[PDB]
């Protein structure tokens, strides 16, 4: 869950 | 009226630069503007397709604040889900044009109160438009907008956060710098700082109603993925 947001944050 | 300390001038520089680099169309939003033609799921469709870059700009804004980058990813996710619609709503409200009665989305799309309302925003469209009208006389510059954004991002009361007390101190730094910048800027509107804190509350209401509305009533494949994640 929140996996696109996670990708976008961790770069 | 205390004015910005030197350590606060560089926080002002950091935040302003982060906002300006992630703010769509910068100064040419008015010229690039393109006027658009229960819930209209066809209007809905057109909006869901255009929210993804607006969410991504908020993510980019946060990533350019070292204090944000110091937090664990679990907290970063929580802070961004909390403040995303709050910042998108402010960035649109400051681009209220009273002559066409539109706000500008993505620095390129002019939308009316009726369009945004029929795009599925409901009363939140009236709240965002009313905020834009009230902000016209505040003459907020990039710095004042960036700092409001930073106050909304560093909200220690988002549920599930781990670093509650560090986030609170980040916010206190921003609030002090911002009030000192407001003292320096000497706006011609009485009780400016107290009135600006009421505008924060307005944006928090927009964020809490936005989140509530997603939850309420609504096929979800019809929603952009990044936007389902922020509700
Ligand atoms: C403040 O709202 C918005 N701001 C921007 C933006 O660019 N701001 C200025 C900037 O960042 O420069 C957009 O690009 C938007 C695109 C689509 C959109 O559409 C919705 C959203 C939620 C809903 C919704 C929410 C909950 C429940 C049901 C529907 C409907 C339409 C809303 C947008």
């Amino acid at each position: 869950e929140n996996a696109l947001l996670r990708y976008l944050l961790d770069k | 009226k205390p004015e910005p300390t030197d350590e606060e001038w560089e926080l002002i520089k950091t935040v302003t630069e982060a906002h300006v680099a992630t703010n769509a169309q910068g100064s040419h939003w008015k010229q690039k503007r393109k006027f658009l033609p229960k819930v209209d799921l066809e209007a809905f469709s057109h909006f869901t397709k255009i929210i993804t870059p607006a969410i991504t700009r908020v993510v980019d804004f946060a990533k350019k604040l070292p204090m944000f980058c110091e937090l664990p990813c679990e907290d970063q996710i929580i802070l961004l889900k909390g403040c995303c619609m709050e910042i998108m709503s402010l960035r649109a409200a400051v681009r209220y044009d009273p002559e066409s009665e539109t706000l500008t989305l993505n620095g390129e799309m002019a939308v009316t109160r009726g369009q945004l309302k029929n795009g599925g925003l409901g009363v939140v469209s009236d709240a965002i438009f009313d905020l834009g009208m009230s902000l016209s006389s505040f003459n907020l510059d990039d710095t004042e907008v960036a700092l409001l954004q930073a106050v909304l991002l560093m909200s220690s009361d988002r549920p599930g956060l781990a670093c509650v007390e560090r986030i609170e101190k980040y916010q206190d730094s921003f609030l002090l710098a911002f009030e000192h910048y407001i003292n320096y800027r000497k706006h011609h509107v009485t009780h400016f700082w107290p009135k600006l804190l009421m505008k924060v509350t307005d944006l928090r209401m927009i964020g809490a109603c936005h989140a509530s509305r997603f939850l309420h009533m609504k096929p979800t494949e019809l929603f952009p993925p990044l936007f389902l994640e922020v509700f």
